[PDB]
């Protein structure tokens, strides 16, 4: 093929050249330093009323949704719009956590579609809600025996107001046409709901905190993503590696090359990377690529036979009987004691020939 | 509040050449055994570097054109940082770096700094909306032995590139640049870019000797030699004689 | 379906200013978000800026960094655009679209628009 | 077909839009020639014109050369409408306005 011709003479030809493919596909990216801060809006103080729940501006962070774990059996993980999982995939321009306590009796209610009386007075979910909902109880952390009054909620309303706003005004409530205007009685009493947590109580009625996760996409750049690939390191072996902004394939081994402290990266008189260093374990490696050379094939003539003989030049007969020469490793010749004239030259004083079977010497 | 010293007049400055002081590492690479050359804005080998020397309180606003090698033969930290800003005029944003006691805070603001800053900061009164802080813990810092600080700044593409290097020196006669190789290693790095022109440095006084040899660097190819172990031992201007040209 | 208009001037000399104001009634726009798309002549869409119905945060564009400031009324419905330092090469029909936060990429509902061509 | 007057230039290669993602798409190697003309006197009248339709909500972008003349209903949310053309359940279908 490479002669463009069916008759081969006596003679070495090289072909084509061999490569070793890479097998991995390691990244290595560095370890996120900035965090998203979850840990004021779960671990912070008790909670916030249902009235005027609050919700900060999480945006240009990281946000990475395992440090939301290993924490309290947090149980009914019911999310819409998204699977519980593969969130570490997607970036949301924005997410607003809400905080909120309300009771666990019908906590049912806070989900989209469904109403009743607690998702209706005090705060609604709409039907389109990709958010992620979740909650615990924190009897144990949020209660005491004289009787719980530091949370309030609503109980006097007129009708379904729009969703997602702070109901804080709490203006007098008229049930009727009563022109009662100012007279805190009987059907005119102030519209403000308490609450009274006892640990006596059972699991029904019981505190539970509860957070939505509303992760608001807009045509801003994304902000909010999640852990990158960060895969392990296998050395010894040709991988593609994926490094911050240094992607090629190579064997990767370690070096005693002491490297500087402000110093990443090196070249080499090619100007090509030879050493890197490891972001998140400071480790300094050596890129050098696989086994590679020029494949040269010894024919004795396909007049006299088909035979051939196959010559890989610059490997050690370990990375492909079998002959390691100083010029390769020649396969498909058998090494001869004896010494003839040169017939077909291979190189390093050694040459080949086709002498009585018949098979294709190596002398 | 600052507040304008008294009998404070100016004093004409002198003028020394530079001992091949102010190479610096031109990119992050590691390199061994190896003659890179590179066509960065350095330092040129032998040139008029100014020799402000205070015992008294030298500190005049000079230009910032392409870069600025700042050198300090202390003993005592007399000096605690610097400001660089195009007008000083509270209008646009100017950098500032001061050093604490045991930290050093870099600002990007514009601060009510007045025509004679002066070393508890009284250099300024009130703090305008900033776009950039950093406070860094590390800061920048036996009888016979003095300090010898080595700065180079630098302002291309945005970022303001700040190089550093501390070590001791022998206190000889009438205080010069000394001879020998510094390579001087990156430190800052700063997400800046606001347009710089001038600047000035910031004294120290502590009411109850040292000297700064601020110079200006120019577009020039130096020949860089890397031993074995990473560092940088000689350079060649490359431009200095036919000597240095032909090797 | 419903659909509403949006008003304001049609010429401005390189250098005044102009208030636009998309009007919007009957519907649920407390918790929608709402947005400017432009579009120059000739050319695609573009992007102005957006501002959502949850917390209220804004977010422009690179080139109307600032240039461009937007408020929404919540009695009125409407949307505000009070463009400042008209350039020459600002010419465009901007369009009003509202969407929901917690859906796709495409845009629920379009306004009529009308072309502000600068001198 | 019949498109807009500002819709014009998404009808060519590598060219993006509402109408050359979701009605008409042409691949990269287009040999071709595309010849627009203006019918406001023959395809416009005032009573208000709304005979021509176009596709504004689809899955995903549509391959060059593909007719897609379906009428599933489009989801812009999560809700099953399982088909009722009704909140976020948008018409893939809407009429033209040319006066
Ligand atoms: C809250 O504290 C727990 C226990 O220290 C920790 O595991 C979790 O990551 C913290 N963050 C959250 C989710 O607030
Ligand atoms: C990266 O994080 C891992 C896990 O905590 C830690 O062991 C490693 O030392 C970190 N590397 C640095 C220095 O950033
Ligand atoms: C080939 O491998 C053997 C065993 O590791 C080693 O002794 C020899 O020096 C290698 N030769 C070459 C050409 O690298
Ligand atoms: C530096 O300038 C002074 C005054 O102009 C001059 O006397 C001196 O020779 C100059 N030195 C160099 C290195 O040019
Ligand atoms: C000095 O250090 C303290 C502690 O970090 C810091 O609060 C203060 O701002 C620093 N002072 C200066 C010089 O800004
Ligand atoms: C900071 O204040 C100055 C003076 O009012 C102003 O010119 C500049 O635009 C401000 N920058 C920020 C961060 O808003
Ligand atoms: C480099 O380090 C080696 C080992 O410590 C040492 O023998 C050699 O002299 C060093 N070379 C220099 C001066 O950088």
């Amino acid at each position: 093929c490479t002669l463009k011709s069916f008759t081969v003479e006596k003679g070495i030809y090289q072909t084509s050249n061999f490569r070793v493919q890479p097998t991995e596909s390691i990244v290595r990216f560095p370890n996120i330093t900035n965090l998203c801060p979850f840990d004021e809006v779960f671990n912070a103080t008790r909670f916030a009323s249902v009235y005027a729940w609050n919700r900060k501006r999480i945006s240009n962070c990281v946000a990475d949704y395992s440090v939301l774990y290993n924490l309290a059996p947090f149980f009914t993980f019911k999310c819409y719009g998204v699977s519980p999982t593969k969130l570490n995939d997607l970036c949301f321009t924005n997410v607003y956590a809400d905080s909120f306590v309300i009771r666990g009796d019908e906590v049912r209610q806070i989900a989209p579609g469904q109403t009743g009386n607690i998702a209706d007075y005090n705060y609604k979910l709409p039907d389109d809600f990709t958010g992620c909902v979740i909650a615990w109880n924190s009897n144990k952390l949020d209660s005491k025996v004289s009787g719980n009054y530091n949370y309030l909620y609503r109980l006097f309303r007129k009708s379904n107001l729009k969703p997602f706003e702070r109901d804080i005004s709490t203006e007098i409530y008229q049930a009727g046409n009563k022109p009662c205007n100012g007279v805190a009685g009987f059907n005119c009493y102030f519209p403000l709901r308490s609450y009274s947590f006892r640990p006596t109580y059972g699991v029904g009625h019981q505190p539970y905190r509860v957070v939505v996760l509303s992760f608001e996409l807009l045509h801003a750049p994304a902000t909010v993503c999640g852990p990158k690939k960060s895969t392990n390191l296998v050395k010894n072996k040709c991988v593609n590696f994926n490094f911050n902004g240094l992607k090629g394939t190579g064997v990767l081994t370690e070096s005693n090359k002491k490297f500087l402290p402000f110093q990443q990266f090196g070249r080499d008189i090619a100007d090509t990377t030879d050493a890197v260093r490891d972001p998140q374990t400071l480790e300094i490696l050596d890129i050098t690529p696989c086994s590679f050379g020029g494949v040269s094939v010894i024919t004795p003539g396909t007049n006299t036979s088909n035979q051939v003989a196959v010559l890989y030049q610059g490997v050690n007969c370990t990375e492909v009987n079998v002959f390691q020469t100083r010029a390769g490793c020649l396969i498909g010749a058998e090494y001869v004691n004896n010494s003839y004239e040169c017939d077909i030259p291979i190189g390093a004083g050694i040459c080949a020939s086709y002498q009585t079977s018949q098979s294709i010497i190596a002398y | 509040q600052c507040v304008n010293l008294t009998t404070r007049t100016q004093l004409p400055p002198a003028y020394t050449n530079s001992f091949t002081r102010g190479v610096y590492y031109p990119d992050k690479v590691f390199r061994s055994s190896v003659l890179h050359s590179t066509q960065d804005l350095f330092l040129p080998f032998f040139s008029n570097v100014t020799w402000f020397h205070v015992i008294r309180f030298d500190n005049p606003v000079l230009p910032f054109n392409d870069g600025v090698y700042f050198a300090s033969i202390e003993k005592s930290n007399i000096i605690r940082g610097w400001i660089f800003g195009t007008t000083l005029d509270s209008k646009t944003q100017s950098l500032l770096i001061v050093n604490n006691a045991t930290n050093v805070v870099i600002k990007v603001c514009e601060f009510q700094f007045c025509n004679d800053p002066f070393l508890e900061f009284r250099v300024y009164s009130s703090a305008n909306n900033c776009t950039f802080e950093y406070v860094s813990q590390p800061f920048l810092m036996q009888g016979n032995f003095k300090n010898l600080r080595e700065f180079v700044f630098k302002n291309i593409d945005g970022y303001f590139k700040i190089y550093s290097k501390h070590t001791p020196i022998i206190v000889r006669e009438p205080e010069d640049l000394p001879q020998g190789f510094s390579a001087l290693e990156p430190l800052v790095d700063l997400p800046i870019g606001i347009n710089i022109t001038r600047f000035q440095t910031l004294l120290a006084l502590h009411r109850s000797a040292a000297a700064y040899y601020v110079g200006y660097l120019q577009p020039r190819t130096f020949l860089l030699k890397y031993n074995e172990n990473g560092t940088i031992t000689d350079a060649v201007d490359c431009a200095l004689d036919p000597l240095s040209e032909t090797k | 379906e419903v659909q509403l208009v949006e008003s304001g001037g049609g010429l401005v000399q390189p250098g005044g200013s102009l208030r636009l104001s998309c009007a919007a009634s009957d519907f649920y726009f407390d918790y929608y978000e709402m947005s400017w798309v432009r579009q120059a002549p000739g050319q695609g869409l573009e992007w102005v800026s957006t501002i959502s119905g949850l917390g209220g945060a804004t977010y422009y564009a690179d080139s109307v960094k600032g240039r461009f400031t937007i408020s929404r009324d919540n009695s009125k419905n409407t949307l505000y655009l009070q463009m400042n330092s008209l350039r020459a090469e600002d010419t465009a029909l901007y369009y009003c679209a509202t969407r929901s936060p917690f859906g796709d990429y495409a845009f629920s509902y379009w306004g009529q628009g009308t072309l502000v061509t600068v001198s």
